[PDB]
């Protein structure tokens, strides 16, 4: 169901395998690197595996993360094949320990075989004016609609602004649960039936 | 979007980004007051033991010859063999150019083989402004990564720089990093005794110390290199006074 899904959970405790499969994971984890993070062996714990058969993964980093990120992405079953870089700029597309940053970055992991993406559209490059402290840039979203149109993508630690077409949005701030593709529904009926996710 | 013009135009998002007062001049100016002269050896990595290469390096700059920047070669097979702890000192810097692929990975396990962790990722983005493969590639790949590694556990030079360089691609076949990223590492202060592996007779350098399969000359003496170390100037920083 094209339009805007979203579930407003603790992603430890969700249990994923109601969402099905699909084409395109995007994470932007609370590393500990405060407010809702979650510590090195929950995210390695995360149940990543199951949402995906065949398919990408792109996973923000920054600091140590650029590492626990690549052991993750491992234990997780995906190769680290790609890795994006955005340009922080101001409105006038000038750039933003031992060196300042002008940069952020984002792993990009396969899984299995994926056919049918169109891979070498854009290049591995965004130049994008900062925002709020907690924004990506939305033109990762295009990136990826481009590489995969049409597909079921999913996206862990969103916040309500990240809700977009195509994509299931998981995270602790959202307003609530908004779910629409009926496969999805009945599976959520039936493992959350008073519609509480705990433990 | 600069993404959505790509995939229009060709022009990749970098050839938008424009202006790529604190004078930091007399940081260069005393670098090149204490800077060496430039020493530099012929050698063959594969063949040489390179704990022939004293004293102990506070920089290490590695620059293997990757496959992928040609479209002898060094897998990383080869480079992770290298003794690179045998020579760096206690407390020292490695740069190391890892390229767009594996290297990415393989890269950060060389460094933390090597006794080093990862502190900064100095990416090089190359515009395509006079011109707008991996099998496992998802996008077009526009930029190199510089790994730097700290070993071992201020003064009056700050940070003053950012961890991106930006030049244009260079013509094909030309394997030449941007000379940009001499600069970082000198405005660092880290230590005198710096040291380019798989450097060129067009990389020779003040301060440095060049070792390459494919330099055409020598001057490398091992006492002599030492003694532009011997007290009092052990512990300069390279940007202080003579
Ligand atoms: C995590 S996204 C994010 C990422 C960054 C860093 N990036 C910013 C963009 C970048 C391109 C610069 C790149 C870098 C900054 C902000 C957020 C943000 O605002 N995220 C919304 C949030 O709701 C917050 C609470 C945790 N969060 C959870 C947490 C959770 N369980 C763990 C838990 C819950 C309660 C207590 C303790 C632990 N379950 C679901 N969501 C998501
Ligand atoms: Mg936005
Ligand atoms: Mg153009
Ligand atoms: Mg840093
Ligand atoms: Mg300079």
């Amino acid at each position: 169901l094209f339009p805007p899904q979203w579930i407003c959970c603790d992603i430890r405790y969700l249990d994923v395998s109601i969402l099905g499969k699909f084409a395109v994971v995007m994470a932007d984890p609370p590393w500990d690197i405060p407010y809702g993070t979650l510590t090195d062996d929950e995210m390695r714990r995360l149940n990543i595996p199951v949402l995906q058969d065949d398919g990408f993964l792109f996973l923000w980093v920054t600091g140590r993360a650029m590492e626990l990120g690549r052991e993750c992405l491992n234990l997780w079953g995906y190769e680290r094949v790609d890795e994006i870089i955005w340009v922080k700029t101001n409105q006038l597309q000038r750039i933003i320990h031992w060196l300042n940053h002008g940069k952020e970055h984002c792993l990009v992991g396969v899984k299995g075989n994926p056919q049918g993406f169109n891979q070498g559209l854009d290049c591995d490059v965004i130049v994008a004016e900062v925002r709020s402290t907690s924004h990506k840039p939305d033109e990762i979203y295009g990136m990826i609609e481009r590489l995969s149109p049409g597909t079921r993508k999913i996206e862990l630690f969103g916040r309500p602004h990240n809700v977009q077409p195509n994509w299931i949005t998981l995270g602790n701030q959202l307003d609530g649960i908004h779910l629409l593709d009926p496969d999805v529904v009945a599976r959520f009926k039936q493992r959350y039936p008073d519609g509480i996710i705990s433990k | 979007d600069y993404c959505q013009h790509f995939v229009d135009t060709g022009h990749r998002p970098q050839n938008f980004i424009r202006d790529v007062r604190e004078l930091i001049r007399l940081k260069d100016e005393l670098i090149a007051k204490s800077n060496t002269p430039p020493m530099y050896l012929q050698a063959d990595i594969e063949a040489f033991d390179i704990r022939e290469l004293t004293p102990k390096f506070d920089v290490i700059l590695l620059e293997p010859p990757l496959e992928e920047y040609y479209r002898k070669c060094w897998t990383w097979d080869d480079i992770m063999k290298l003794e690179i702890d045998e020579i760096a000192a206690p407390r020292s810097f490695i740069f190391l150019w890892c390229g767009s692929g594996e290297g990415l990975d393989l890269g950060r396990v060389c460094l933390r083989k090597w006794g080093y962790r990862r502190c900064e990722d100095i990416c090089w983005i190359k515009t395509n402004k006079n011109n707008p493969l991996d099998p496992k590639a998802v996008f077009q790949r526009t930029k190199e990564h510089c790994l730097m590694g700290i070993k071992g556990t201020d003064f009056i030079h700050a940070n003053v720089d950012i961890d991106l360089i930006i030049t244009e691609e260079p013509e094909i076949g030309n394997i030449e990093k941007p000379v940009e990223i001499f600069h970082i590492i000198e405005h660092f202060c880290l230590g005198r005794r710096r040291l380019h592996l798989f450097g060129r007779d067009s990389t020779i350098r003040p301060g440095w110390l060049t070792v390459g399969p494919t330099l055409t000359n020598s001057n490398y003496n091992a006492e002599t290199y030492a003694s532009y170390f011997s007290a009092p100037n052990s512990y300069l920083t390279g940007c202080t006074e003579e």
